[PDB]
């Protein structure tokens, strides 16, 4: 609740990025955050499969209803109560909080770094980050330098 | 005591070469009826037993968690994430 209070609303665009680290993060968020109604699609289609077999070698409609409720109930049991999805969503919310904090600083200082950005991009053809390129320079000077 | 002379004679002398074949339809009908009361009712009970501690005590099933620290990359308009591994604990109670 506190972590989600910090992040007022989570947008679908920002979710997909965390699929780089953990897929099915949208599934975890749905399992933990009451975004929508999790209709048991898998259980309903399994029960329909039982309904097809129960309609071939005819079983009573009582058995049809029971074997329709059973897989839906199984999916509901395996869906709700999943508290590991809550930990996955805690990790995602920490990641998204940090991403939003950093992105907020990007817009504040976008005006200031506009002049340097042009020269840096035009004379350094590399999509690698400065935080990553500089550490390569640090270790390169550490290993092979006149010292 | 007891008078089980008939039953003792039955135990001593029984047919070793007598058998009756089973009707497979009725056999599988009985077995599937047993499975229906096994699966439904007893899986309700077994899932309650198995998942109640997993609902009211999740921290024991997720021992290790990750924590992120992000920094801007202004020139390329990127975000750089550093990760740390922590013990998933009861934070702030
Ligand atoms: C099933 C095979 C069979 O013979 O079923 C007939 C039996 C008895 O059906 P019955 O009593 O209706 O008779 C056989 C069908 N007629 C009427 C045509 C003669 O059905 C069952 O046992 C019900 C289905 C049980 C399914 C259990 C699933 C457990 C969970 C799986 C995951």
């Amino acid at each position: 609740l506190r972590r989600k209070q910090q992040l007022g609303k989570i947008y679908p665009e920002e979710v997909s990025s965390y699929t780089q680290i953990n897929p099915d993060i949208a599934n975890d968020l749905n399992l933990t955050f009451n975004a929508k109604l999790l209709w048991p699609v898998r259980g309903m289609t399994v029960g329909a499969g039982f309904f097809a077999f129960a309609h071939l070698f005819n079983l009573p409609y009582s058995f049809r209803l029971g074997l329709f409720v059973l897989p839906t109930a199984v999916e509901l049991a395996f869906t709700w109560g999943n508290k590991t999805s809550q930990f996955k969503s805690i990790e995602f919310m920490d990641y998204l909080l940090q991403y939003r904090v950093s992105k907020a600083l990007l817009e504040k200082n976008a005006k200031h770094f506009a002049e340097k950005k042009a020269a840096y991009q035009k004379e350094i053809n590399s999509s690698q980050s400065v935080q990553d390129l500089y550490n390569q320079l640090i270790t390169l000077v550490s290993e092979q330098a006149p010292s | 005591m007891l008078d089980d002379t008939k039953y003792i004679q039955m135990a001593q002398k029984f047919p070793r070469n007598v058998s009756v074949q089973l009707n497979k339809k009725l056999f599988v009908t009985r077995t599937w009826f047993r499975n229906y009361y096994f699966v439904g009712v007893f899986g309700i009970f077994a899932y309650f037993i198995y998942n109640q501690p997993k609902i009211f005590a999740p921290f024991s099933g997720y021992p290790t968690t990750v924590a992120y620290k992000a920094q801007p990359d202004f020139l390329n308009d990127q975000v750089i994430f550093y990760s740390q591994q922590r013990q998933n604990t009861l934070k702030n109670f």
